[PDB]
């Protein structure tokens, strides 16, 4: 009865339990990277000049 | 000049009292609020109250003139008509509002079908209409007369003054009675026998206002009908008309507060906005 | 060149959306809940996520919605019908989760200005019952009489005593399903409610 | 066994929690505090569309960035044109009780679900002009709470029955389920490249799921209440959730943690929806208090608000090329920030 | 299968009048716009009037109002009165939708005989081509075609011998449904070209190019790729 749910959950938690891991830093690193450079081209957190404006 | 003085006096505590309240009002009614049944009435009458609060200046132009006027005669065939239209759709749309508010009391099942904005929109027209037609008789009858030039009235005053005493006073009086005093005798039973007592306040309140504000005017119209002005104790009456107009337009001020401001959201609404 | 035409189906779908919104705006909600096989089903019979069900009394067109499939938390989808005219209860005499259920119910957050219709069911049932068993097993507390009338007195006003907000009230009907004036009482309890709320809502009250 | 299997099944859990906190050697606010902050950045409402009558529970962008489909609870489903407010079509529902929708990719079709527990398919490009009903899938026991098309022939559905399936709008058949959640699933996101998908439950988890297989990879669980709003960061490699105890979070898909909160003792109302930024520097938030917040990502601090509404914000939304920001409300009203 | 049939036509003596009809099924037809489209039998294409959908707005020719009156059961009409001898050309029954994305002039009609008793100028009137080779056409326009919000109005029109024309390319650089890829397009503001690849023999028949700027709507003299 229960016994196959248990087994479900352990070997859920048995391939859940096998995943490589990085260190924080470095995807702290990727994600400022990717932030910074794509900065100059964010519509929103450098106002783009009423000329060029759609919703003008 | 007491008289004058007193009357020009309290054209402006009615000016001063009147044009923030009705600002504020016209706003949130008209800018801050949705379309609804209820929000068309208040919407008008501040309306026709705002245009009554902006002849007050000229008022007190002409206190000033002391029977005077070196203007030509377009002016003068026109504004009070502008000014008679204000005050009759003001007195109209509360007679309305009476009406709407009996209505809803009474009659559920025809009120839940066939209530729609359509039906405001018409009566107010109707309403505004009717103000136009009751003001026509002043542009059409003023003149002046050159002493010097003075702007004055020349079986048609007697009829104009019947027709607008009538009209002004005794059926609107009698709508907003009967209205009222049929809706304190419905919440008796029930669970509205908790809420009579505040009802019954908030209509002697509103009844009262209405015919301590508006009555003096009628009254010395048809005092000043059936006195000769040539006889003693006319001077009185030609005299003391100034604060008798003053204190029928002290209702502009006083509307306001009595109506569009006892609402909870309208309440909350004006003070979120200020 | 022809955005003119765009801006004129625009106008046009406007339009058919406003004259479609007016056209229903006329209804009249109930919600429907009560216990599992409570007797819903006799009184929506008497005249899968969601069953509705429309009539017509006195130029009336009633609508009343059953949620009973719903095997899911209450607290996930109750915001849905926050704009209700009533609520209707049902509760079976000849039978305490249905207190825990009124109290949940009564004291609900988008719940605080609706008013319930409550309707006591199996009446004969009960007599026949107080008849051969007495009304202390399931209300170990209660004192007095072994009579009918004090009984289902009792049991009223434990129901009408979970409620405590003033503006809101609780109508009572006792029904025995051996009849067909549910209709009646569901009227006149619609008609007192929508007075009520007119009368809120222009400020006498 | 059963207590032997508990006891096995505890210890993993807690060999899962060393190893993911023995890879925590710092945190992201100490790198990222040398970096100029934002500062400043409020927007003005350009436009305003008006059509609806009841709360609006959902929306949704074009690919395009210049049409956006809306629905609310009055049976209706309008497609906007975003550039001149315009009015493009209006499809009347069978069941007005609706918490979805979707548009596709390609333009051509869109989703609707709700209390009916039947997800619906409408196409848009017909010979004959009328929209037309294409489908009507039928297999779910709960509420649908999500929905989110894949290209022109399946689609992924989320219900409030502790399921998720992978449709087939060609037969209507479900081609894969996906089970393993405990309460109802309220929440879905799909991946930048629509491999991988993630889901937010109300036991106050979130899983990591992929379509090919029907399997689950990692569940993150690191808030307090039930979990109503998910996205993704625009590289794909981290998601940011928004729960019920007023806090918003950030975590990363290989660090397998979370890496910053963004709360304040103030707020005290529960996040509706979440919403980053096309570059990824910001991150917009709705609150039930009526406002929208703009975090800074990268710092763990306001930058700005969105006043303006007049009760609860259901669902916001950015472009595609992030040239606007649309959210809507209960009151029935819809704002186009710039 | 959509369908528009028109019929009514017949010899009339000089002065008389006649009414047309266009009976419509298989589509919404409440949600469309109606044109006329008439053809001399040695002449080219000829704009004649157009209604709105729901008889919002109407236009006219140049040439017939005054005489001439369209109306729209799913069935439009054409009431002409005061025929005299120009009238005598075929009248076709066009549908167009017009919102943001829509394609008009999708689906013609099949026309009705009828008997009495912006200048755009295409320079080339007739080429010499062969199956299997490659062929071009283009026609200017006196006047610039590009409006403020960026979009260009050329439609291009092909009409086989003996049958009604077809819908080919949209505002100059979209291509219709169900129009194989061989056909593009291409301008800029003032002069427009055409491309055919690997030429079929099913590819044979006279083009048009037309302007939807001006509501005084003009077409061009044709050229025929014999
Ligand atoms: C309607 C009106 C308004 C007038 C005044 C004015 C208004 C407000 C105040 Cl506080 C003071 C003066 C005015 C003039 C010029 C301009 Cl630009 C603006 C306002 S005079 C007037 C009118 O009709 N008077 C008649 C009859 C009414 C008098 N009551 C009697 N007879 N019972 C009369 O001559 O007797």
């Amino acid at each position: 009865a229960s016994i196959a749910q248990a087994r479900k959950l352990v070997e859920q938690l048995k391939m859940e339990a096998n995943i490589d891991r990085i260190k924080v830093s470095k995807a702290a690193a990727d994600l400022m990277a990717y932030c910074e450079a794509h900065a100059k081209e964010d519509p929103l957190l450098t106002p783009v000049p009423a000329s060029e404006n759609p919703f003008r | 000049e007491p008289p004058v003085i007193l009357s020009m006096v309290i054209l402006s505590l009615t000016f001063l009292l009147g044009l923030p309240g009705n600002g504020l009002v016209l706003w949130v009614a008209g800018l801050k609020m949705q379309r609804t049944v209820n929000t068309i009435w208040f919407l008008h009458l501040t309306l026709a109250d705002l245009l009554c609060c902006l002849s007050l200046p000229f008022s007190l132009a002409h206190l000033a003139l002391q029977g005077q006027w070196p203007y030509g005669r377009f002016l003068c065939k026109l504004i009070p008509s502008i000014i008679v239209l204000n005050m009759f759709a003001s007195v109209f749309l509360l007679t309305a509002i009476s009406l709407d508010r009996c209505l809803v009391v009474f009659k559920p099942i025809w009120c839940q079908n066939h209530r729609n904005v359509g039906m405001a929109c018409s009566i107010c027209g109707c309403i505004w209409v009717v103000a136009f037609v009751m003001c026509i008789p002043v542009f059409v009858y003023r003149e002046i007369f050159t002493n010097h030039n003075r702007c004055g009235y020349k079986t048609p005053l007697v009829a104009i003054t019947i027709t607008r005493l009538v009209v002004g006073f005794l059926l609107p009086s009698v709508i907003m009675i009967a209205c009222y005093s049929f809706i304190v005798f419905r919440m008796q039973r029930g669970r509205f026998a908790k809420s009579q007592s505040k009802t019954f306040r908030v209509a002697v309140v509103v009844v009262a206002v209405f015919l301590v504000c508006w009555t003096p005017y009628h009254i010395f119209g048809v005092l000043s009908l059936l006195t000769d002005p040539e006889t003693p104790l006319g001077k009185t009456l030609m005299s003391w008309d100034h604060v008798c107009i003053a204190l029928a337009s002290a209702n502009s001020c006083f509307n306001p507060f009595l109506y569009a401001l006892l609402g909870k959201d309208f309440r909350k609404k004006a003070r979120q906005s200020i | 060149a022809e955005e003119r035409a765009a801006l004129e189906r625009s106008k046009a779908i406007e339009k058919n959306l406003k004259e479609d919104g007016i056209s229903a705006a006329k209804d009249v909600k109930l919600l429907l809940l009560g216990a599992d096989n409570s007797g819903k089903s006799t009184i929506v019979k008497q005249m899968t996520g969601i069953v509705e069900t429309h009539f017509t009394f006195k130029n009336l067109h009633f609508r009343l919605f059953d949620v009973g499939g719903q095997r899911s938390e209450r607290k996930k989808w109750i915001h849905c019908f926050e704009d209700v005219t009533a609520i209707i209860f049902c509760v079976d005499l000849s039978d305490h989760e249905s207190l825990m259920l009124f109290d949940s119910i009564c004291n609900n957050k988008f719940f605080i200005d609706t008013s319930i219709i409550l309707f006591l069911n199996k009446k004969d049932l009960f007599g026949e019952k107080i008849k051969k068993s007495p009304l202390t097993i399931c209300f170990p507390e209660y004192t007095g009489p072994n009579t009918y009338e004090d009984a289902a007195a009792y049991i009223q006003a434990q129901f009408e005593s979970k409620n405590r907000s003033p503006n809101k009230e609780i109508y009572c009907h006792m029904t025995c399903a051996t009849d067909t004036n549910n209709a009646q009482v569901i009227f006149d309890a619609v008609t007192d409610i929508i007075i009520a709320n007119n009368l809120r809502g222009c400020g006498l009250y | 066994e059963l207590d032997q299997l508990r006891q096995e099944a505890e210890q993993l859990k807690n060999q899962i929690r060393d190893a993911r906190k023995a890879c925590a050697d710092a945190t992201l606010s100490q790198i990222t505090n040398n970096i100029d902050p934002v500062g400043r950045i409020q927007m003005r409402t350009r436009r305003t569309l008006r059509g609806h009558l009841a709360k609006i529970y959902a929306m949704h962008w074009g690919t395009d960035s210049r049409l956006l489909v809306s629905a609310s609870q009055d049976g209706k489903l309008i497609i906007w044109d975003s550039y001149t407010t315009n009015k493009v079509h209006a499809i009347p529902l069978r069941s007005s009780w609706v918490m979805t929708c979707a548009y596709a990719p390609s333009g051509n079709y869109v989703a609707c679900g709700g209390l009916d527990n039947i997800c619906s398919i409408y196409n848009l490009k017909t010979r004959e002009g009328n929209v037309r009903v294409s489908r009507e899938l039928a297999g779910h026991t709960g509420y649908l709470s999500c929905c989110r098309f894949l290209d022109d022939n399946q689609i992924v559905t989320s219900s409030g029955d502790t399921t998720c399936a992978l449709w087939d709008i060609e037969t209507g058949q479900q081609t894969t389920t996906f089970t393993g959640h405990t309460g109802d699933v309220m929440s879905l996101s799909l991946a930048p490249d629509t491999r991988l998908f993630v889901s937010g439950a109300c036991d106050a988890s979130a899983k990591l799921w992929d379509v090919r297989e029907g399997m689950c990879r990692q569940t993150f669980t690191g808030h307090e209440s039930d979990i109503n709003a998910i996205c993704f960061f625009p590289n794909g490699n981290a998601f940011a959730t928004g729960s019920d105890d007023a806090t918003c979070r950030l975590f990363d898909l290989r660090a397998d943690q979370e890496l910053m909160t963004y709360s304040h003792d103030n707020i005290i109302c529960g996040i509706t929806s979440v919403s980053f930024s096309k570059s990824g520097r910001l991150l917009l938030a709705g609150y039930d208090d009526f406002n929208c917040n703009v975090w800074d990502a990268l710092k763990a601090d306001r930058a700005g608000v969105l006043a303006g509404h007049d009760n609860r914000v259901s669902c916001l939304g950015v472009t595609d090329d992030g040239m606007a920001v649309a959210t809507g409300s209960w009151d029935s009203f819809l704002k186009i920030w710039n | 299968d959509v369908q528009l049939v028109e019929s009514g036509g017949g010899l009339v003596q000089p002065g008389g009048s006649r009414k047309l009809s266009c009976s419509a099924s298989g589509f919404a037809f409440s949600s469309f716009g109606m044109h006329w489209v008439r053809q001399a039998p040695e002449k080219g294409l000829e704009w004649v009037a157009y209604i709105s959908s729901g008889s919002g707005t109407i236009y006219y020719a140049d040439t017939v109002k005054g005489r001439f009156t369209i109306s729209r059961k799913n069935t439009l009409f054409l009431q002409m009165t005061s025929l005299r001898s120009e009238d005598t050309a075929m009248y076709y029954c066009v549908r167009s939708i017009y919102y943001y994305g829509s394609s008009p002039f999708d689906f013609w009609g099949q026309g009705t005989t009828l008997t009495v008793s912006i200048v755009m100028t295409q320079a080339t009137s007739s080429v010499p081509v062969t199956p299997g080779e490659s062929v071009s056409i283009s026609c200017r326009s006196s006047k610039s075609l590009l409006h403020s919000n960026g979009n260009t109005y050329l439609y291009w029109f092909l009409q086989r011998p003996g049958q009604s024309p077809q819908l080919l390319i949209y505002r100059m650089s979209n291509l219709a449904s169900g129009v194989p890829d061989r056909f593009s397009g291409s301008g800029s503001g003032t002069a427009f070209t055409l491309t055919i690849s690997r030429l079929e023999a099913e590819d044979v028949g006279v083009y048009y190019c037309m302007q939807h700027l001006e509501y005084p709507l003009t077409f061009g003299a044709g050229t025929k790729l014999e």
